[PDB]
RNA sequence: AUUGAAAUAAUAAAAGGUUCGAGCAGGUUAACAAGCAUUAAUACUAAAUGUGUUUCAUCGUCUACUUAUUGCUAAAUUAUAAUUGAUUGUUCAUCAAAAAAGCAAUUCGUUAGUUGGGUUAAAAUCGUUGUAAAGCAGAUUUGUUUAUAUAUUUAAUUUUUGUAUAUAGUUAAAAAUUAAUAU
RNA sequence: UUUAUUAGUAGCAUAGUAAUUUAUUAACUGAUUAUUAAAGCGUUCCAUAGAAAAUUUUAAAAUUAUAACAAUCUAAAUAAAUAAUAAAUUAAAAUAAAAAUUUUAAAAAAAAAAAAUUAAAAUAGGGCAAGUCCUACUCUCCUUU
RNA sequence: UAGAUGUUUAAUGUUAAUUAAUUUAUUAUUUUAAUAUUUAAUAUUUGUUUAUACAAAAGUAACUUUUUUUGAAUAUAAAGAAUUAUUAUUAUAAAUAUUAUUUUAAAAAUAUAAAAAUAUUGUUAAUAAAAUUAUCAAGUUUCAAAAGCGUUUAUUAAAU
RNA sequence: AGUUUAAUGUUUAAAUAUUUAACUAGUGAUGGCACAGUUGUUCUAUAUGUACCUAUAAAAAAUAGUAAAAUUAUUUUAAU
RNA sequence: AAUCAAAGUUAUUAUUAAAUAAUAUUGAUUUUGGAUGAAUUUAAUUUUUAAUUAUAUUUUUGAAUUUUAAUUUUAUUAUUUUGAUUUAAUAUUUUUAAAAUAUUAUAUAUUUUAGAUUUAAAUUUGUUGUUUUAUAUU
């Protein structure tokens, strides 16, 4: 009841990197533009 | 027709250099499976090595009894308890070699005479 | 089979290139001219002539 | 279950019981060995072991001698199925003089119904062999003349039979 | 506290002291523990050291008249592991001389008891009378040609038989 | 099966035994053994003495059918029909052997 | 209406629960095992096999065992398994279990409840589902979408100096040994 | 409170993994000592062999590690049964629900193997209702010897 | 449109006084009983090759002409599991018959295991009574608990 | 070599068979005929007495409205 | 790739069933015994193969009930000689067995696409379509 052979939360379904990139929202959440000014 | 298996015709190579099947044909095979094949006629005259063909008529000697002929007459009816579609009644199953086959046969071993 | 089929399911079951290549084929022949018989390619006859040169 | 007392005989072998014993053969080799060891056993028989209690009453001794076998003519004549009443011997006699004669008692007749239908058997085999020893015997008396034909046609054809090669592979005696 | 104290006696035929008990003590040389187990002996008694053939100056025990050499199963010939004294091989019987001289009757069992040169019953060769048996009267229940007799006696390493390993 | 269409035929018939042609009366003449004893060696026991046997319904023989007449179990197995004098002469025991009075 | 008790392997015709979208009483006092509102979901555990969460500074979640198979801890391996949730018809049956018994225990008895040894656990896969495939291809790929992802059983370097009573920090080698493209 | 002999955490009502000792790296094992055992107990106890446990130890079954097809068990051609079957063109998938496990409703999307769902199951498992059954004893009642 | 404020059949349908177009309108979404489908392009089936005893029950789908004896009479091949199926019906006896029913070009499971280095119980509720073998198929030992060897429908300190 | 186990089989070749473990020593027992249903038999398990002992077979209309399954005819004409 | 809504006729053969009717009846489907019988025996004061015109009484208070109808008088146990009469029922087998319309990136049959959706019955004791039954044809 214990040791998978495969560790890690690598989730399932979120794999495009386009739409949802491996980056942790800790230093992903630093270009989200608070000041947008264009659009 | 029996099931789907192909069936492949395997003859060795070159038997116009043989000794026993010089001119033998195979485009059917023999009637009653104890008698000798068909020889092509431009080679009708063909003799063999005795030994293979002593030792033939010694094999094929059996089936030419009446003995056989009620194993053949018997076995009629085990493919019908065993019910195998188209077989014939023993009843009307006359013998495959016969004493008017038999004639020729003696007198067709003219070469020991 | 938790339900019966109605003929729009039996109907899919002959579309697959399965059904079709299985049963609905025509196969390519042609008259073998020693035997005149029909015969496709590949195959021969229990016969000297056409077992020597395959027609 | 066929009542053993329907059989000719009782049946050779006697299957018993014993959810918790699985062996078809009834252990004999031990029903001998007691038996032939252990004379009582077996009950005396009566006869044999009576004319005992007829020589002590009429001679004051025991009768310290073997006991004629085959119970005295006149002996066990109102009884009908003795074969306990006696070893399995038969009902002795009348109280006659005539030569011993077998009772043909139902038991009697089947065991000459087995003693020819044991020289059947054993007829039957004995000549199978006896033609088996002709057909093997004769088959082998021809395939010689079969070797022979050969032998005699295989010379004046020349086939060697004995490879593509010409004897200057066989000379060295090598594989080649 | 293992509980279920009475058993089916599950073991035997998986020990060492049954592997033991299990062997045969037969006329070869086979030290022990090497014999066969489950069957008693080996099949195919191997005699390439003495021929085991049947004599011709063979004669019924029993009935002393000439037995077929060898081409039937007629006689029982029960080679009594190496006997010589009977014959040059073992006794021999035609299988319808094999019966007590005796009583007459047959040997039952088939242990018979060579009383001067004429098989007697054991049980009447013994002094005991019963005197008729129930299966068969007159005809043993015996095998012919030693083919009864080939569960004991001289098996292949009838002796030392080192000439095998040695130079 | 040297058929092409494997069947009630076609089958090898003994592919094996082939020292045929046994002369069983005239062998038998050589050992003695009574002719119409030792051919009947070679069949199966049911056939010639009167023991319990199997036997294929077929080689009993049809009633007399609109296509075909009365096919006794003998007139088309003459070598089958049971003799009853070799039955009688060698495993049932004659009154004979047993008469004693 | 003319006594009181039992499981009898109790049953037959019905619905309706123990294991729950909500309850109850005995764990350091208090947060938690869990005797009543549904409903062929037809026991706990193990094996295998997944999963969406959520949880500090990268960033994070692969331990294997002993005793008992109860389940969850104790505790041994230097150092020791995040927490929730949905999960097991595929696999076992150990437990729990249906006069086969027995022990102490309650019964006037029939019997009842602890404990131990016993005690079938199962069908041709139709739909969905998914893994593959459809015989095809001179060519990976524009966009869909991703079983697939480098570390969590620790060494030896090297800087052990910075800082202070001991002493850090990028890395590298080795180890856990394997590679991945539908028109 | 028969409880003396005797064995006693034992198939011994809980208390428990009994407390000690060993044994194991780790002892809910098992064995030992004694001994007030919820209420064993003289038909007790000892002795005890193939049985079921506990060690030690050795060992071929492919026991973990571990994965490792040699063998036999085609397709196709032929014959043609079975459980089950209200329907389906929806079925997926995500989310809320409201009585329920979720299934619906709604929104919003968008050939062959395996057993996750549909009932992959059979049939066991409950407990309640009315009905009948069967067994039991100081209290009910006949046919009763 | 069409009576009205929603649950008790409309019948001279050949004038049951019939006589060439009555065009019969009346049919129970389940029950059994009979058919037909689905599962089903299927599950089973598949006939290539040969190691002899004889009784009685049991059958009688059963053909007939065949030479039974020296007995009057009497009668001699075939079962049961629903079947031509697992299936030597073991009453006997015997021992060399060249007696004769088994489709086929693959990998998944699975039934199954030839072969093969280490490791030896770490697997598991628990290894060790667990097919055959010519490499000839067998673990040893200690302790504790435990009677008789028979006998049992959930197989034993059951009952003998 | 037919029988306390285990695998396979799971409408299976079987409404118990295949392979296998165990066991196997019956002068005291598959077996002449004999006991029959409120009862036989029981080395006693409420077991069996012809493939569920609740015996079969036979004869009833027992009860079942006291949450079982059903109860056949559209176009209506007073409510709760 | 995908759909597409779809065939009502066998052809040919003749004296049962059911109730009813108030005349017979020693046990239906070979030939007892076949020694000479002892072996081929079903009988007795009870709602029975016997079948009875009232609502008052009386009654364990509650399932218990009415007495000749004309004394041999007809309510009585029954068929051949109208395919025996009548009315209801009607077949059973042999071998028959059939057919040409809706897309082209997907919710469900209407031609003109879009609109459209409890399958019903029960059960709902409004735990209010509460997990029950139905493959279809007649
Ligand atoms: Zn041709
Ligand atoms: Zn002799
Ligand atoms: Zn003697």
């Amino acid at each position: 009841k214990g040791w998978t052979h495969n560790p890690g939360h690598t989730r399932r379904g979120g794999k495009n990197l386009a739409w949802r990139p491996k980056i942790s929202d800790a230093k992903l959440s630093q270009f989200v533009p608070l000041a947008l000014v264009h659009p | 027709r029996s099931d789907n298996v192909a069936m492949y015709f395997v003859e060795y190579k070159n038997r116009d250099m043989s000794d026993n099947h010089k001119g033998e044909d195979y485009t059917a095979g023999p009637e009653r499976f104890f008698l000798p094949p068909r020889i092509i006629e431009t080679e009708k005259g063909i003799q063999r090595p005795p030994h293979m063909q002593m030792a033939f008529d010694r094999w094929a000697s059996k089936f030419k009894t009446e003995e056989f002929h009620h194993w053949w007459r018997l076995r009629h009816a085990k493919l019908r308890y065993w019910g195998v579609r188209n077989v014939p009644h023993p009843s009307d199953v006359d013998p495959l070699w016969t004493e008017k086959e038999e004639e020729e046969w003696h007198n067709e071993m003219l070469a020991n005479t | 089979p938790k339900r019966k089929k109605n003929p729009m399911q039996l109907r899919r079951k002959t579309y697959g290139l399965h059904f079709k290549e299985r049963y609905l084929k025509l196969e390519e022949w042609y008259f073998c001219p020693l035997c005149a018989e029909p015969k496709k390619q590949g195959e021969w006859c229990r016969r000297e002539d056409c077992r020597q040169i395959k027609p | 279950r066929k009542a053993l007392q329907s059989y000719p005989v009782p049946p050779r072998a006697r299957n018993y019981e014993r959810r918790w014993s699985s062996s078809r053969t009834n252990p004999y080799n031990r029903m001998f060995w007691r038996t032939v060891l252990n004379e009582d056993f077996a009950r005396p028989s009566f006869w044999v072991s009576d004319f005992r209690h007829k020589y002590l009453a009429k001679h004051g001794m025991d009768y310290q001698g073997r006991v004629p076998a085959s119970p005295a003519p006149g002996m066990y004549q109102g009884f009908s199925d003795v074969h306990k009443i006696l070893a399995n011997h038969p009902k002795p006699q009348r109280e006659s003089r005539h030569l011993p004669v077998m009772p043909m008692t139902p038991r009697v007749v089947f065991e000459h119904a087995q003693e020819k239908r044991i020289d059947y058997a054993k007829k039957m085999h004995r000549d199978r062999r006896l033609v088996e020893q002709l057909r093997t015997h004769e088959f082998w008396g021809w395939y010689m003349k079969l070797q022979r034909v050969r032998g005699r046609w295989c010379k004046e054809h020349g086939v060697s039979s004995r490879g593509v090669y010409g004897p200057a592979v066989d000379a060295a005696e090598l594989w080649g | 506290h293992g509980k279920p104290a009475s058993g089916h006696k599950v073991r035997t035929q998986h020990s060492r002291r049954w592997w033991m008990q299990s062997k045969a003590h037969h006329l070869t040389a086979v030290p022990h523990e090497e014999a066969r187990s489950r069957p008693h002996f080996p099949a195919y008694t191997e005699d390439v050291d003495q021929p085991m053939v049947v004599p011709d100056g063979v004669c019924c025990f029993n009935c002393d008249k000439p037995i077929d050499g060898d081409d039937i199963n007629s006689y029982v010939w029960v080679p009594s592991g190496n006997a010589r004294v009977p014959t040059t091989q073992g006794y021999f019987f035609h299988v319808k001389c094999f019966k007590c001289w005796n009583c007459k009757y047959r040997i039952i069992h088939n242990q018979f008891y060579s009383k001067d040169s004429r098989a007697w019953c054991l049980s009447c060769a013994l002094g005991r009378d019963i005197r008729v048996p129930t299966r068969r009267w007159h005809t043993s229940y015996v095998n012919t040609h030693r083919t009864g007799s080939r569960l004991t006696g001289q098996f292949f390493p009838r002796h030392r038989h080192q000439m095998e390993f040695l130079f | 099966y040297n058929s092409f269409e494997r069947g009630w035929k076609d089958k090898t018939v003994h592919p094996l035994d082939r020292r045929g042609r046994f002369n069983l009366d005239e062998a038998a003449a050589e050992l003695q053994l009574d002719e119409a004893y030792v051919a009947s060696l070679y069949k199966p026991l049911h056939y010639t003495y009167s023991m319990k046997g199997q036997r294929y319904p077929a080689e009993q023989g049809r009633t007399s059918r609109p296509g075909s007449l009365a096919a006794s179990r003998d007139r088309m197995f003459p070598l089958y029909r049971r003799n009853y004098k070799l039955n009688r002469e060698l495993r049932v025991l004659d009154h004979r052997r047993i008469s004693t009075d």
